[PDB]
């Protein structure tokens, strides 16, 4: 039982650190942190990624990629958020692989090389105003047109499609048969006549979007897997997605290091409250820093249970939560001011991630969910 | 014992929650968000004209002299309304003036009530921040005072035309009104999270004069119970628009509402929020009797503190996605309730000056 | 909105307080407050209550009572549970209730007087090995013979059954209707032949039992309200319960001011992390001090809605819980010691009513069941 | 990094399960959880037989060598059993002795490992009982000590031969060896709420051994650990038993465990578990590479008296009326939780002591 970082991953680590704290100034950084996916920069720095060889890192060398470790990949996503860069996860974690196993050599020699160099970008078209953590009852439409589909409908929540270059897009293309047999995925152009997309400002900061398919007409080539079986991509292939989603977590370990440092300088380190509050909570991230390296080591060995999945990230998720308020807390006045405005600290980073943390107990997996899996896979409870 | 309100504080209550429910739309919010004040001044007129700013001062000013349950009934429902006034700063200010300030500072209390004279508070620094002891100086200058230093984040100093200023002087600290354009006062306009346009206050040596003697822990305990009372609102209102959504919002084929978590979710809000609101009015209680040991008005905080919290952090989660855009009603009640929550320091603060009071009180 | 006790209150308060302390000295008071309903001094107690007259305090005076009012009333259920002392709750607020309402002219002859005087004493015959949140669903069978029932099954948790001289037993005596319209309530000596009972002893050091019936037999006359109309008798008419529970948590907060005092005058209470959990224990008994006097006072004016019963009792019981992990921790070693054993602080109170407040959650109605109530008739959602 | 078990380990895992499951029935537990010493002296036996209690000591005492991985296996083991014997306290004065001895001192542990020589710790006191701090003095006597002053319920005091007491000196606190039948000692029985019946430990100028300088600090880190390992068993046990008695016990037509309330109780225990479990085994690791910060000992722990107590009070409110009755299982390992997240200072001691490593470290 081994729980130390080999001094392999600490020199990568250190030099990806200096790296993606080099991109951008840090003022600059932060803004393109806030702004995510839906930023006006957020290209940019995908260009400026797949330049420099990292967006197909984790990728088989078969395909152009690195093919580094799942650990190695692990310690890359952690310090890229660590940065407060945003990262094209969608795409690389979940396009990229998906195409790999169900693309056809023509979709794979379309869009894979473009995907690496970060001239291709993915936005993922699953959730609808009537079909969220319900996924399976949606209801977006793609009809059979010989060889053609025509796609009616709307998407929301359809994160970057303001500036990705395709969507993947889930769609009914069997009304009759049971809901999970009836879905496809599709992918549609984001110039596709009757397409659209209009903007949801977030409390967080970041814009995503509502999308529209209003008689978008696609080949039937663009179908990645079985017509009617997309519900089987959906999902699979997850395995990614959760270790993206973990190292996360390594952004509030750096911002908690950083109110320590804070309030060391300026004596706010002195009050009990605050010494326990900083206890409490470096004992909470400790669990969601094991935790999540012990999820990632699952997934490099192909043990990862659902259960544990669940329960890390509900954890993770509910731990970064926690941290934002306490950190806040010690903050004290300063704690209520808005990144740009005079007097912040740490320039309003902790007062903006709170505005952000409040959406991932929802995103990638919804937590009453994770936990009904918990008790359902990980202690054999019958459904509910 | 008694656990309603009496005839006129639920006609006050009425006349207020009209008035914020008229002003507070959805279009109105937005416009007054992204303006310079962020302060709806139609919405102080109307509550003015409505008489409602003078429902809780002296007759003497031209008031009903209600008080502070006439105040907290008022700042309750602001928070179900998330209107964008400065009810507390202002009126919590009035307060301390009508008992603790001089004649002359009592003859703002009529431009108070009429809707024409503004205050804000200025009771927190940045870093240890401690409000009962305050870092910024008093000096006496013969009969007044000269202030010095920096004060954090004053809400809606905008428009305001005077402040009450906590500093520390020869004999300790005390509250000290200040003139909005007085000499030496300076300060840098500061976005909050609630959207506020707070400001951050230099004062060099600026000239000041002082409340009575025991002005500063009164203000900080009545000010205590306001915000307690606003995030009563704000919890509360949260509730309610949450508890309406997931009636409707069906997923799998039911009502989210349907749900045991959801359900139990729901449950551990309206328990939080019985329990705020016992709380705030045995801190309303203990204010009219004289209370001076400062344990039910930090009671009452913590509970705002903690448990409103814990109401608007639920509340987002229980939305999912809609509750994250901005044009969606409920995220302006995580904002709110995020904001009050450290207002005057934070739950983790608040125990530790309630357990020194306990501890105090043991001892005597 | 005032929320002062009254000062007529306060004097009563006072002056029961002196005399429940000094009805007994501190540690027997404090075995029979152990033992509960199931102790062997539990009817000596009854007797000397009935004697001075608290039995009848809240009774009507037309039965025989003193016809205090309902605040009145809650203060001497919270005075003497404060002194530790138990109280036959089942047998002046459920049973002699129910009979004032319902009894025929014969069974309130027969029985109210007795139960005035402490000579007659009940226990609660309703929870079943099969059947406990599921009440509805009991089997306990009353087959009528002429002017008898017979009875045949078994009730489980028939706490004072080893003490009581008569249980008050829901039977199904219409197996063929719906389950809520074949359930009758019985009145049984616990000399009749067929009757048994074994002991359960519990964590806490109360002995409850298990009650068994084979082949008994009991008048029809013995039915209380009609028969099959035993449901409503069942889930009508708590109000009294729930003040009596309610009032539990005077000795909670009686015990957390021990403690403090106990800190103050060893040191432990210069503490910051001590002083911490005093302060976060005292907001939390202040919020249940008062929504308890709240349900007190809606059921004085005859408004009490059940999610706010549901919600008081849930959010008081957890709330006692609470304040037990926390006092123990504030009393570091001795926390662990046992009454009767040496070292114990307070008498080892606290440390046995840990393992006693785990069961009241469960008990006067199960706590997610009144969350679901709480969610339904508090906030309108429909039925999970 | 590695979340497993080597082979050695899973194999002492194994051995330890199945030597608790033979000893640690119904029957078994009633007669010595109401005997005078309340410790399983039969179950004492067959763990030195099967070189369970020599497995984490020295090779030169006759032990595996193993170290203190191996103990937190065992202990979580019997923990996961809430079998009562003395395994900590005599295990972790055993590796106290073995680290920070005398030569004189470690030919005590031959007999440890055979099962012929139990030991205990004295680290706590009533009041404040600053574990970093004794208030016991110690008072040199030539080349010897003498310690006065009390002990706080000393767990599994029958039987004991030595104790470890901690306490001050002229420089600082230490940690002394006692023998249980030196001159001025005496203690009183006292029952504790695990069913224990530990000693409240009176010292009248009592002879006494220092151990090395360093001994104190590192023994109250690896007592937290050890500590944490038990109740890392004593939750998981917990859970295991809730969740198959759950998917059994039908209300309103179906298994409890369908309600979605209960099902997320059941996850949250999961979770903390897991918790637990890592922060564990960094302490262990931690203590390997010879950390002295203490910090990782205090996450461990914290993890224990903060989640492992949330899972037994959960534990038992989703057992309703059967989990209170003590012919069924379920309250001891409350009884357990409850009692292991006191011993050496609750939650909230710990995130105090925590907190003022962080602000040190800090500076
Ligand atoms: C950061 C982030 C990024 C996202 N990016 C994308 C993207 O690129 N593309 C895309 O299509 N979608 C995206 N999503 C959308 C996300 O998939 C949905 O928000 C999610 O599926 C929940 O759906 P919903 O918002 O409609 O919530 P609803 O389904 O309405 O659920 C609302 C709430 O009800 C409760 N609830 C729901 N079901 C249950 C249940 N079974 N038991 C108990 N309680 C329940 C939960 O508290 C939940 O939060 C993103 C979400 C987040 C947070
Ligand atoms: C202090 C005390 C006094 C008592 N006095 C009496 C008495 O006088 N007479 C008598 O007949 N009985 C008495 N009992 C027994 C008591 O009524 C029952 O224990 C209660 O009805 C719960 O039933 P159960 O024990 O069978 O638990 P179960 O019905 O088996 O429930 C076990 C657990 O399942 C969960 N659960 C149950 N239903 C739901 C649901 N719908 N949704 C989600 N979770 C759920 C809860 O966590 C619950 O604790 C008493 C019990 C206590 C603790
Ligand atoms: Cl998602
Ligand atoms: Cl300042
Ligand atoms: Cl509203
Ligand atoms: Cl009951």
């Amino acid at each position: 039982m081994d729980l130390r970082e080999p001094a392999a991953l600490s020199e990568l680590r250190a030099e990806l650190r200096a790296y993606f704290n080099g991109l951008l100034p840090a003022d600059e950084r932060r803004r393109v942190g806030e702004q995510g996916v839906g930023g006006e920069r957020f290209r940019e720095v995908v260009k400026m990624l797949g330049s420099d060889g990292w967006l197909g890192y984790g990728w088989p060398k078969e395909y152009g990629g690195q093919g580094r470790s799942i650990s190695e990949q692990y310690v890359l996503f952690d310090e890229v958020q660590r940065a407060g860069l945003p990262f094209p996860f969608v795409t690389v974690n979940t396009v990229g692989p998906t195409l790999m196993k169900y693309g056809t050599e023509e979709q794979k020699k379309k869009y894979l090389p473009g995907i690496l160099s970060g001239d291709i970008v993915f936005a993922i078209g699953y959730t609808e105003p009537g079909a969220g953590t319900d996924l399976a009852s949606l209801t977006t439409r793609a009809v059979r047109d010989g060889d053609e589909f025509v796609i009616d409908g709307s998407k929301i929540f359809t994160s970057g499609a303001n500036t990705a270059d395709y969507i993947w897009l889930a769609c009914r293309t069997d009304p009759e048969a049971p809901k999970h047999k009836g879905i496809s995925i599709i992918i549609v152009p984001t110039d596709a006549e009757g397409f659209s997309w209009s903007p949801i400002q977030t409390v967080g900061g970041m814009v995503v979007t509502a999308t529209y398919y209003s008689g978008v007409r696609v080949p039937v080539s663009e179908v990645v897997g079985e017509i009617n079986g997309g519900w089987k991509l959906i999902t699979t292939q997850l395995n990614h997605e959760r270790i993206g989603l973990a190292a996360l977590g390594g952004r509030m370990i750096r911002l908690w290091e950083d109110v320590v440092a804070w309030a060391r300088d300026n004596g706010v380190l002195e009050q009990p409250w605050v010494r326990r509050d900083l206890a409490r909570t470096y004992a909470k991230l400790e669990a969601m820093r094991l935790l999540n390296w012990k999820m990632t080591i699952a997934v490099e060995n192909d043990e990862l249970t659902g259960a544990d999945a669940g329960a890390t990230k509900a954890y993770g998720t509910e731990t970064h939560i926690d941290v934002q308020r306490t950190l806040t807390g010690i903050l004290g006045a300063a704690g209520r001011i808005r990144p740009e405005s005079p007097g912040a600290v740490l320039a309003g980073q902790i007062e903006q991630l709170s505005r952000q943390g409040i959406v991932n107990t929802f995103g990638g997996g919804v937590n009453e969910v994770l936990r009904d899996m918990v008790a359902t896979l990980g202690l054999g409870m019958p459904r509910s | 014992m008694d656990f309603t309100l009496g005839e006129e504080l639920t006609e006050l209550q009425g006349l207020a929650r009209q008035i914020f429910t008229d002003h507070a739309t959805h279009q109105r919010l937005r416009a007054v968000e992204t303006s310079e004040s962020r302060i709806d001044e139609t919405l102080w007129r109307e509550l003015a004209g409505a008489g409602l700013l003078g429902v809780a001062l002296p007759e003497a000013a031209g008031g009903a002299g209600l008080g502070l349950g006439a105040l907290c009934v008022l700042l309750e429902e602001q928070g179900r309304h998330v209107a964008p006034v400065p009810l507390w700063p202002t009126l919590v200010a009035a307060l301390a003036i009508a008992e603790h300030g001089t004649a002359e500072q009592r003859d703002l209390l009529p431009g108070v009530v009429d809707g024409s004279r503004r205050l804000t508070v200025a009771l927190e620094e940045f870093g240890v921040g401690d409000v009962a002891a305050p870092g910024c100086t008093a000096v006496p200058d013969g009969d007044g005072w000269r202030l010095s230093g920096t004060k954090a984040v004053v809400p809606s100093i905008t428009g305001a035309a005077h402040l009450l200023v906590s500093a520390t002087g020869p004999d300790g600290p005390g509250l000290f009104l200040v003139d909005a354009d007085a000499p030496g006062l300076s300060w840098e306009r500061t976005e909050t999270t609630s959207r506020d346009m707070a400001g951050n206050l230099t004062l060099d040596a600026v000239p000041a004069r002082a409340l009575g003697p025991a002005a500063l822990p009164w203000t900080l305990d009545v000010a205590r119970t306001a915000l307690a009372a606003v995030q009563l609102g704000v919890a509360s209102g949260a509730l309610h628009i949450t508890a309406s959504y997931l009636k409707e919002r069906e997923q799998f084929g039911r009502p989210l509402g349907t749900f045991q978590a959801v359900q139990h979710q729901l449950a551990d809000c309206y328990i939080e929020i019985e329990a705020m609101r016992v709380c705030l009015w045995q801190a309303v209680c203990a204010a009219e009797d004289g209370a001076t040991d400062g344990k039910a008005a930090l009671v009452a905080k913590w509970w705002a503190d903690e448990g409103g919290l814990n109401v608007v952090h639920r509340t987002q989660h229980l939305h999912g996605g809609i509750g994250v855009d901005v044009d969606y009603p409920i995220h302006r009640y995580f904002l709110w309730g995020k904001q009050i929550s450290g207002t005057l320091g934070g739950a983790s603060a608040d125990l530790q000056r309630l357990g020194d009071l306990i501890a105090e009180g043991a001892a005597s």
